[PDB]
């Protein structure tokens, strides 16, 4: 099933939001350490 | 990164690519005022290592990558097509949507002749689908965005002719093997970040020596000369298994390292067949300069190379910078009708005896015509590719000679070419040259060895108009043979203290810190020259080079002797 | 890519605009007339023509022009076989969802650009991956359920690469040939592209551009106007090409002159020159004294052969304007009899032009093909036959004749017939002669062959006897004394010019401003008469090639001393050359 | 430029044709020569190497 959900257009959109969410989790860990 | 100051030559293309990448983004009100769109797609074509990927990368990362960043997608044509049956079209669509969402973008298809070849073979139907989705995707005349498609290839006739149209690839840029000034600029670019930079007379001699080189070959030359200088100035760091023997920079890349890199680096123009365009070598030049210049004069008469005061084709932007403008109508079309009326039918048939240096004269003439589009109809240039017939290859070479208008159709070894090439494609080439207008600048240069004139006025080449334009290479004169045999004498008269032999060092290599007159009367020299000219009576260039080689072996064999009586006697004994 | 381009943006396709209004817009406004006869509107056109003609422009203008009211027409667009993936699934499923969403938004236009890659011809191998797409396309276009008001438009370069089951009523019932535009349509395209401009061009300059752009498509005319504007920007403001910061320019006094278009015509290679056949173009202005006396005769002969200037029937440029401006008026004996007696004027149009070796046939053929503007030229020369390396000679000849059989005003063009009958195999001439004798008499396929020193015995009892070249042999005789006199009179007019009239460019005395960032000519009239008499007496019984050789050889001598005011040395060199 | 051009002038047109009677040990002489010139780059042009690959002519 996930071979059917993982399609390269959605894969490239998910690498875009993967670098976005990698940056999001990094900023959120430093935010929960500073606050 | 790479900017426009890392490119040697190609300033016309730098000024012409800025009106479709930089100036659309920078000046969007001067392009909206005329309701125009930038062309949006270029076909770079030329030999490998000429600077196509460098031009694409400079055009990406040079035109204002500060707030309006231009992204860059580098794809190869063999990368897009895969082993499946629908992957290539979908991957092209994914690349074009990815370039559409990042809107100022440059897609670069390197070696696009693999992705979209010409339709003359290759069933199983998938290449027609890939070509059709490529043609429908790079529609540059319905405002798909700000995508610029740049396709690099070796020769533009290996690309599908449907892509060489407006809307698709509009402009085609020829990226040539660089001439002496552009090789000077390239060698200055590569030797600019050094610590001890080379002089001007150094780079001039390097540009003169590197004949038939490209940009990548000059880069490898500079890299290998630097490596030889590290290998020579501090040779102790190689064999020693110990730790860092640290060393300062007194390194200087002199002549004896570039001269080894020149024989260690082979160019990519030593892989293409036929005559590589280069001047006459320094040995055979007194045998063939005086007959070359006349040919140049003939080529200066029938082609208007010196009096081209109306066709001075450089970047016309520079013409608008340094000149200014000017009934007023007639002075354009009348003088452009009488200016193109000088080229009537440029034909030339260099025809001499067998072995009379025609493989040098062809290369020297092609080196004289650097600003032309040389299309080689040599045997090995046509029978090498199996994807095309001889017929279609000859027709496509003629059509590329017809599109780029200053062009030379060059047929080396015409006496073989009228025997191992069928009469069908010879008559095809005759009909193609007969359908040209007279004011078209397509020179037909043919070089033949011992061709009969009965084939020229009555044979298969009778419909090519070689009636007055036959130049006859003759055997060299006695005053030319006397000057040709005047480096053997200056090798007979060099004493063995000047011959660069190898002598072992009496002291070993240090280690750093751990943190007579030669007996030769002028009568002997005169008798050697007299017998050496008396033997070479009514000889050709190949026979003269045979005598030159066979005497040079005798001279260089006894190169440490100080009494040259045995060498002189062996020279006279051979030439008898 | 679906802009505001309407029907006033397209120029020269006014007949297909009426039919596309007839099958897209007019069913929406008037459903009572279509239901009066119980007819469905025609739905689905295959646009085909040369590349750069206006197919995608017509699709976008049909999508945007009929939607100006509050009756919206969605425009689904598909590039050519971008719909298929590496698995077997999504290629048919995405077409299913496309036709379902076109069914949902009911007035819709699906535009298949480059449909020859989506629906190819059924070959010998690799059947599955395209036949499984052609099957679902055929079953979705004209299936059992009503598709709705989905107008399917396809676009291609050649229509034979599409499957023949698609070229069928219900799917692709109309097939529109978009032609490379004539001089009126090129005038209208040049008027359309230079309409927004602040300083517009004159009418006669656009007329001279329309004459100078023979062979150009619409996209080539757009590229010409774009390059003319870019050269005007380079000419007015060069300094923006040197700075990296945005200088302040004003978008006035940047008007496009004639000298910018005259350089854009040299920078632009059209789609006629990219082809391998003989490009149709008029006689050049140099040799027009030499040949236009005996080209005009040929035109008169063709006017008696093809009925060009006698056009009362088959004048269908636009049927709707024909029904608007004209007026109707037993039934057989007023229509069919007169249509037969108007079509029975073309009997067997053949023409063999035969002159000596070098007598300007490469100009006469192109001038005749320029005169026959409304015809379809099919080049049967050697280069076009052997250029496609996959085809054979026989298959290329049969393909070109079958392409000439449709679009019936057509010219089969064989230049260099003396080479053709010596290097084509003998069975191909018999194949072409059997194709020509299996035609009706009233078909307007002209056979135009140009030859150099062809023997009449080969067209009398030879291998060209089965083409009926009986009365239709025109002899290009060598040019007479007065034509040579006018030719060399233009040469003499070059000679007696002043060096202040010879255009040398400039050297500017001052540099360009930086921008704020944000004697008498001595030539006696006796020497002119001596040079003219020597040029006339030297070129006795010469052809056009020898005359061009003498003309080039004398023009080199004249352009040598283009700055000298004492023209006695160049007169002496001219008389010394012709001896 | 002088000594490299007079050292490269010692090869003029290197050609050789070994011709003997039928069966006079040519298949050994050729192998011994191609072993002697082992620093070179041998391009065989015999029939077994040209007709082997079926794609190229
Ligand atoms: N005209 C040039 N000027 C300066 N350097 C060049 C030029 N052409 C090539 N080079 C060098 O060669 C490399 C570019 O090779 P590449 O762009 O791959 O050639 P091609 O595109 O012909 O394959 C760059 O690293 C550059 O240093
Ligand atoms: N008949 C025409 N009238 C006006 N403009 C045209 C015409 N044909 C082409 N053009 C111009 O050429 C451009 C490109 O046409 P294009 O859609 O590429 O045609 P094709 O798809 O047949 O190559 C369009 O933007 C249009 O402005």
């Amino acid at each position: 099933g996930i071979e059917e959900i993982s399609t390269p257009d959605f894969i490239q959109e998910c690498k875009a939001t993967r670098q976005r969410d990698l940056e999001r989790q990094e900023l959120f860990l430093e935010d929960e350490e500073k606050r | 990164n790479v900017n426009f100051d890392d490119i040697g030559g190609l300033d016309n293309y730098i000024d012409q690519l800025k009106e479709m990448v930089a100036l659309p983004l920078l000046y969007p009100e001067l392009y909206q005022n005329f309701n125009i769109t930038p062309p949006r797609g270029v076909l770079f074509h030329g030999p490998p290592g000429t600077g196509k990927t460098l031009m694409a990368r400079a055009l990406a990362a040079s035109c204002s990558s500060d707030e309006r960043k231009i992204t860059f997608f580098m794809r190869k044509g063999a990368d897009i097509l895969s082993k499946w049956v629908g992957e290539a079209e979908r991957q092209l669509r994914l690349l074009f949507e990815e370039a559409k969402k990042h809107q100022p973008s440059i897609i670069f298809f390197d070696e696009i002749d693999g992705l979209a070849p010409v339709r003359s073979s290759k069933q199983e139907q998938i290449h027609a689908s890939i070509v059709s989705t490529l043609l429908a995707l790079m529609d540059g005349m319905d405002n798909r965005g700000q995508v610029i498609v740049i396709g690099a290839t070796n020769r533009p006739d290996a690309v599908d002719p449907a892509l060489r149209r407006p809307g698709r690839f509009d402009r085609e840029f020829y990226f040539p093997l660089p001439d002496v000034k552009a090789r000077f600029k390239i060698l200055q670019i590569q030797t600019r970040k050094w610590s001890s930079p080379l002089s001007t007379n150094f780079i001039d001699k390097l540009a003169f020596l590197t004949k038939g080189y490209g940009g990548a070959d000059l880069r490898s030359l500079c890299t290998e000369a630097a490596l030889i200088s590290i290998q020579r100035s501090f040779p102790q760091i190689y064999r020693s298994n110990d730790k860092l023997l640290v060393d300062p920079s007194k390194i200087k890349v002199k002549v004896s390292d570039f001269m080894l890199a020149l024989k260690k680096i082979v160019p990519s123009s030593a892989r293409s067949t036929g005559s590589s365009p280069q001047p006459l070598p320094e040995l055979i030049k007194p045998l063939l300069a005086d007959q070359l210049n006349n040919l140049k004069n003939k080529l200066d008469y029938m082609l208007n190379i010196k009096d081209t005061t109306f066709q001075r084709n450089t970047s016309l932007l520079q013409n608008f910078i340094d000149y200014e403008e000017y009934s007023s109508f007639r002075s354009y079309e009348f003088f452009e009708s009488m200016a193109e009326s000088q080229i009537c039918k440029p034909r030339l048939l260099i025809n001499g005896p067998k072995g009379n240096g025609q493989q040098y004269v062809g290369a020297a003439i092609l080196n004289y015509l650097e600003e032309f589009n040389v299309q080689n109809l040599d045997l090995a240039s046509l029978v090498s590719e199996s994807s095309r017939t001889i017929e279609a290859a000859v027709v496509q070479s003629f059509m590329e000679a017809k599109k780029r208008q200053p062009s030379v159709v060059f047929i080396p070894n015409l006496d073989i070419w009228i025997n191992t090439i069928p009469e069908n494609v010879i008559l095809v080439l005759s009909g193609l040259f007969r359908s040209l207008q007279s004011n078209e600048k397509i020179l037909l240069l043919c070089l033949a060895e011992n061709l009969d004139i009965s084939e020229v006025k009555n044979g298969i080449l009778s419909d090519f108009a070689f009636d007055k334009n036959i130049f006859q290479l003759h055997k060299p004169s006695k005053e030319n043979i006397t000057r040709y045999f005047s480096n053997l004498i200056e090798l007979l008269k060099t004493k063995p203290s000047d011959i660069p032999m190898k002598k072992r060092r009496v002291k070993p290599l240090p280690e750093l810190q751990k943190v007579k007159e030669l007996i030769l009367t002028p009568e002997q020299i005169k008798k050697v020259s007299a017998c050496l000219i008396e033997h070479c009576q009514n000889f050709t260039v190949s026979q003269l080079e045979d005598v030159h080689s066979s005497v040079a072996k005798i001279i260089w064999k006894s190169k440490s002797a100080w009494d040259k009586t045995g060498t002189v006697d062996e020279i006279i004994k051979f030439l008898s």
